[PDB]
């Protein structure tokens, strides 16, 4: 299970929970948009969720097993490996000081990280055959943004854990004969 | 005098060269949170193009130089805003970072060249 579907399933799961969170602290809209960007882009002025990949585990030793082709008298050796992957995911709102409902994006972030943490995310989850560890840190970051005017960037890490496979060819014996010395 | 475009009428002795170019509309996803854009009707436009002339730098063992132009156009034209960019090609596709004193009567250019262009008559 490699990168391109990864993205599409997390994607899709952040959509959800955005359309969650508009509910529950309404928003006047979201978006979600990657930090990966390979065409010059130029960002939106719309309360916005981005994630990106920082690095991968192995997390343990290859796990190998063996499926007989009778056809063709071949071997096929696949092989497992438990992989663990690492997202930041971060978002972006600017604050009117004007508006008397007000909302953050430290809220946004919070919320966010709250919904993948729940039981029922994670039995959502389960059947796209991937699971979610625990998270421990959210932490406000203060630019001064193109406008010369303050805000907020937060982020938090998440951890993803997945199965990957790979096939290869082998050799099939079928009798074994000796000899007995003394 | 900030009135009369001077481009215009400086253009009628040093002579320019003919690019084309076409502007950005509205972008979307690939489902993969990535955007893609989309421009619109490709024209035929009179400028005077210029040169900066890059150097090269390192990264380790890959050189990576990056090539820039230099273009001079009575367009009100746009690099970068919450929206996408500009495209043009003399002889292949370029994107340009800059403004210039466009609300008035002309404006100034940049330009990093990208890959190649189609062909076909230089789609």
């Amino acid at each position: 299970m490699f990168d391109g579907e990864l993205i599409a399933k997390l994607v899709v799961e952040l959509n959800a929970a955005m359309t969650s969170a508009q509910e529950a602290l309404q928003f006047p809209d979201f978006e979600v948009v990657q930090k990966a960007q390979p065409t010059q882009q130029g960002t939106s002025t719309r309360p916005t969720i981005f994630f990106q990949k920082l690095f991968d585990i192995p997390r343990g030793w290859p796990a190998t097993d063996w499926h007989l082709d009778n056809t063709a008298r071949k071997y096929v050796e696949i092989t497992r490996q438990h992989v663990e992957t690492t997202f930041q995911i971060s978002s972006l709102h600017w604050q009117n000081p004007e508006i008397t409902h007000v909302v953050t994006a430290s809220d946004i972030a919070n919320y966010v990280r709250a919904y993948f943490q729940a039981r029922s995310t994670i039995e959502r989850v389960k059947e796209l055959d991937f699971l979610i560890l625990r998270v421990s840190q959210i932490s406000n970051e203060a630019f001064e943004n193109d406008n010369h005017q303050f805000e907020f960037h937060p982020s938090f890490d998440m951890v993803v854990t997945y199965n990957q496979y790979i096939r290869l060819y082998e050799n099939a014996a079928y009798s074994a004969d000796g000899v007995l010395i003394g | 005098i900030p009135g009369a475009n001077l481009l215009r009428m400086a253009f009628g002795v040093i002579g320019t060269q003919i690019v084309r170019y076409r502007k950005f509309e509205q972008r979307v996803k690939n489902d993969q949170a990535q955007y893609v854009s989309m421009f619109g009707e490709p024209f035929d436009l009179a400028a005077s193009v210029q040169r900066v002339r890059r150097d090269q730098y390192a990264q380790f063992n890959l050189e990576f130089q990056r090539n820039y132009v230099m273009i001079f156009a009575n367009f009100d034209m746009v690099d970068l805003d919450r929206n996408m960019a500009g495209d043009q090609f003399l002889w292949t596709g370029r994107v340009f970072q800059l403004e210039s004193q466009g609300s008035w009567f002309y404006q100034d250019g940049w330009g990093v060249c990208l890959a190649v262009d189609i062909g076909a008559a230089k789609a």
